RNA sequence: UUGACCUCAAAUCAGGUAGGAGUACCCGCUGAACUUAAGCAUAUCAAUAAGCGGAGGAAAAGAAACCAACCGGGAUUGCCUUAGUAACGGCGAGUGAAGCGGCAAAAGCUCAAAUUUGAAAUCUGGUACCUUCGGUGCCCGAGUUGUAAUUUGGAGAGGG
RNA sequence: GGUUCUUUGUAAAGUGCCUUCGAAGAGUCGAGUUGUUUGGGAAUGCAGCUCUAAGUGGGUGGUAAAUUCCAUCUAAAGCU
């Protein structure tokens, strides 16, 4: 049971990857390559009203 | 008593307005009371002397203070208790010899 | 009161008055059973300051235990091992003769709980003890909250677990640097110091 | 991870990289620090000289908190001021208004003199100072204030 | 076996250490339990603020005496100077420590003043009244934070009196080192002739 | 002769209680050797396994005959750290804490030693009735070789 | 949240000043020796035997001892 299960990551490197992941959501080619059906979407990033 | 304000020396430490708190009661343990002095003095004449105390009384009269303290330190455990034992064997000898 | 005079008189153990009393009393205890009930404490001052109350539910027993070292109970003195464990004679039991006295009384009187015990006499062969016991089933003990704590199941056989005064002394239960091995129990301290503490995010 | 290890590459090979002659054994030279003076002596004298023997006097019950004295050099002395506040002190290197630096509150015991502070007077509150650190603070117009 | 140029390790694993391996798998489980325990105690003692007011004390030793932290409890002289008894203070969420003593006026003044805001910020419900609701505040430490004192000012005049603080340190320790020798010398110089 | 007292007995006396099981964890006793030291005896393994006694839902510890040496902290326990350090050790192999600091949780107290002495004011049991985890009255008993009130060192008591 | 028992009180408790006091644990502390144990090293704890206390005293202050101080607690009884 004392095998290492959880892995420590530097907080700034966790944040580094999160910022990269957010910026990758704005690239429609990456979103299309990831398997999403955004072929007929108006624009990326897709922003909707706060009423949602 | 007062600190010098510097980090080394005789009275090193920060200068602070002192307060001298009230003395506690626990800091009074051992202090003799009127009742307890009466009981310990009464028991001494009821019970009498120990065999080693009789020896110390004889050695004080015969061999002197130094030999009595050496035997008292052997019978007790310390040089400090040997002094207090020889001191109040001197008191018993002083009271017995007088009058 | 008279209990203060009894306390100061009991301290001068080598006076003529107590040399006679201890000589007569040590004879009486040899001629009685090794464990026997005492009708009253021969040291009522010492019993009081250990928590004895002169009321129904408090029992005094008297007990004598063989003095000396604990000879290793190996056949013919032969130990099977290294020379460091070949000692047989000069080996000492880790509990006081007072503690052995408390358990033997406690086993004889398993319906009671041992509160405390005190030395009364000794000769070359035995040390003599008087053990204060409290009845947890007696109604005079079950009410009167100053002593009904001992009616709890957690206090069954305190003398066997070393929870009495001599039991805690022999366990080493005292504060400070002199008792670092034994403050909360040395086996718990040893377990804690010999435990590998591994966190999910390894330090 | 296991899939990148040489154990995976040693599958199919008899000795798993340990040799047919050497024939990987339990503890061929002893366990741990065995034979540091006998059969591992050369390795000890080459790479750990000073290992065996005794050195100076013992210290029963050492409390490292007695010896706490973090040192701070003069080139880092001006880092104890926050940087936005720092510039208006570097300008107007004047007495009658000089920055007071409590090196103790920043966690330092002794101020050392690596040197070349600017020519701005500075009030230094220090538990200890080196002689040369005192010379350079006074040369800049400042003074060292002894505290405890 | 001793090997090539590596540091000497001291891995203490020559006992049955695998019988005493504690892996804190329950770290997430224990954190939820403490939060549930804190929520359970808060509802039980509502509107009391889950903890006692603690004094400000000077940390001991020379490494840490630059700091003030939260102490165990206010002294008997501190509670007295705040106009209340130790027995009553314990019942309104004040920690009272009988064994701590006051030898510092500024610590005592800070702790006495600390007691005065607390009495001015709490309301004690009547023992037999109607108990008006008081919108429970969970923390007493966060409501009365410990603040470090201001040792000096931002900037002031340079006052150089030619003391040479290093020389002051050298003379201070020299005076202590040779005091016992200089006291025998003074003793014998008066005794002789 | 009779009535106590003290000590010790007896009863299929009235009412109780103990044993044994479990024993992961806990409190103690007792206690190895394999093993390591490239041999081996001190050492190590290990104040461990086995053996034995005793509890609970936790246990133990616990409100300082503490830590300190500071501008002093302040019951116990546990975590991070101190620290593989101070220290111990054929000073070999190896072994090895504690203070401070930051957290979790926090909670404090009780007797003995005091003449109630113008009131043993204390308590068990039996019996009767009840509002029956108990209460009330009555009686026997315990208890002055000390049961209650009052005080526990942080104090506190008498008197004013 | 409410509803009786409201002589459920000079009964309990706390608070100021002065004065006299202030009882505080013994085959125990401590010491020697022996054995064991500890990181504890002129001896960390425990235990056996021998000695065996004082009361401005006692313990501790991690090098034995003597002399002079200083600091810090209040053991040898107990609950949580
Ligand atoms: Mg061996
Ligand atoms: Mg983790
Ligand atoms: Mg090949
Ligand atoms: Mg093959
Ligand atoms: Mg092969
Ligand atoms: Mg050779
Ligand atoms: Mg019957
Ligand atoms: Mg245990
Ligand atoms: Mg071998
Ligand atoms: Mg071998
Ligand atoms: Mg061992
Ligand atoms: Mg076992
Ligand atoms: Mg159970
Ligand atoms: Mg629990
Ligand atoms: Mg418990
Ligand atoms: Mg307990
Ligand atoms: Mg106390
Ligand atoms: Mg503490
Ligand atoms: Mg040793
Ligand atoms: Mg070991
Ligand atoms: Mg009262
Ligand atoms: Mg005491
Ligand atoms: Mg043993
Ligand atoms: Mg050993
Ligand atoms: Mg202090």
């Amino acid at each position: 049971t004392w095998r290492k299960w959880n892995v420590k990551v530097n907080h700034n490197e966790k944040r580094y990857a999160t910022a990269s992941a957010i910026a990758a959501t704005a690239v429609a080619s990456l979103v299309l390559a990831r398997g999403h059906r955004v072929e007929k979407i108006p624009e990326i990033p897709l922003v909707v009203s706060t009423d949602l | 008593t007062v600190k010098t304000g510097i980090a080394i020396g005789l009275n090193k430490g920060k200068k602070v307005t002192s307060m001298t708190p009230a003395p506690k009661i626990s800091y009074k343990k051992g202090a003799a009371s009127n009742r307890t002095k009466f009981v310990r003095s009464l028991v001494r004449e009821i019970a009498g002397l120990s065999p080693y105390e009789r020896r110390l009384i004889d050695l004080i009269r015969n061999s002197g203070e130094k030999r009595a303290r050496k035997v008292a330190k052997k019978r007790l455990g310390s040089f400090t208790r040997a002094k207090a034992k020889v001191e109040e064997m001197n008191n018993i000898i002083a009271a017995s010899r007088r009058h | 009161g008279a209990y203060k005079y009894l306390e100061e008189l009991q301290r001068k153990k080598q006076s003529d008055v107590l040399r006679f009393l201890q000589r007569v009393r040590v004879w009486e205890y040899r001629q009685k059973n090794v464990i026997h009930r005492a009708a009253r404490p021969t040291r009522p001052d010492k019993a009081r300051r250990l928590g004895y109350k002169a009321k129904q539910g408090f029992v005094i027993y008297r007990v004598r235990v063989r003095r000396g070292n604990r000879k290793r109970p190996v056949p013919k003195g032969a130990t099977y091992g290294k020379p460091t464990n070949q000692g047989v004679n000069e080996l000492k039991y880790q509990r006081s003769l007072r503690a052995t006295a408390e358990e033997r009384v406690g086993r004889r009187a398993a319906n009671l709980r041992v509160l405390n015990s005190y030395w009364v006499n000794q000769d070359s062969t035995y040390k003599y003890f008087e053990v204060i016991l409290v009845d947890p089933q007696h109604k005079a003990i079950r009410r009167d909250a100053r002593y009904n704590w001992i009616c709890d199941p957690v206090h069954k056989h305190r003398e066997a677990r070393g929870l009495t005064a001599t039991g805690k002394k022999s366990r080493g239960i005292n504060k400070g640097h002199k008792f670092n091995n034994t403050k909360a129990g040395r086996r718990k301290t040893w377990k804690r110091q010999n435990t590998l503490s591994l966190w999910r995010y390894r330090k | 991870p296991s899939r990148f290890t040489k154990t995976r590459k040693h599958r199919g090979h008899v000795s798993a990289g340990k040799g047919r002659i050497g024939k990987h054994r339990k503890h061929p030279g002893g366990r741990g620090m065995a034979g540091g003076q006998h059969h591992h002596r050369i390795n000890m004298d080459k790479y750990h000289p000073g290992y065996f023997g005794k050195v100076g006097m013992r210290y029963f019950h050492k409390q490292q908190a007695h010896f706490w004295k973090p040192v701070l050099n003069l080139d880092k002395l001006w880092t104890l001021i926050p940087e936005d506040k720092r510039d208006q002190y570097l300008k107007s290197a004047s007495k009658e208004t000089a920055p007071v630096i409590d090196t103790l509150a920043a966690g330092y015991g002794k101020i050392l003199g690596k040197g070349r502070i600017p020519n701005v007077p500075v009030i230094v509150k220090a538990r200890f100072v080196s002689k040369l650190a005192e010379e350079k603070i006074r040369a800049a117009g400042g003074v060292v204030e002894l505290i405890a | 076996a001793i090997s090539k140029n590596l540091p000497i390790l001291k891995n203490h694993f020559r006992k049955h250490w695998q019988e005493r391996v504690k892996v804190h798998f329950d770290q997430a489980g224990k954190k939820v339990s403490r939060r549930n325990a804190r929520a359970t105690r808060a509802a039980k003692i509502a509107p009391r603020p889950l903890d006692l007011l603690r004094p400000v004390v000077r940390a001991p030793t020379v490494k840490y005496n630059r700091k003030v932290r939260a102490g165990r409890g206010f002294t008997l002289a501190e509670v007295k100077a705040a106009g209340l008894t130790a027995a009553y203070a314990r019942t309104i969420g004040i920690a009272v420590d009988h064994r701590r003593q006051n030898r510092n006026q500024e610590i005592f003044d800070a702790n006495v003043q600390r007691l005065k805001e607390y009495q001015s910020k709490i309301i004690v419900f009547p023992r037999n009244g109607k108990a008006p609701e008081a919108e429970q505040v969970l923390s007493a430490a966060a409501t009365f934070p410990i603040a470090q004192p201001a040792t000096d000012v931002e900037a002031r005049a340079v006052q150089d009196n030619g003391e040479s603080a290093f020389r002051t340190l050298r003379l201070a320790r020299s005076e202590k080192k040779f005091r016992g020798i200089r006291e025998k010398r003074a003793r014998e110089k008066a005794e002789a002739e």
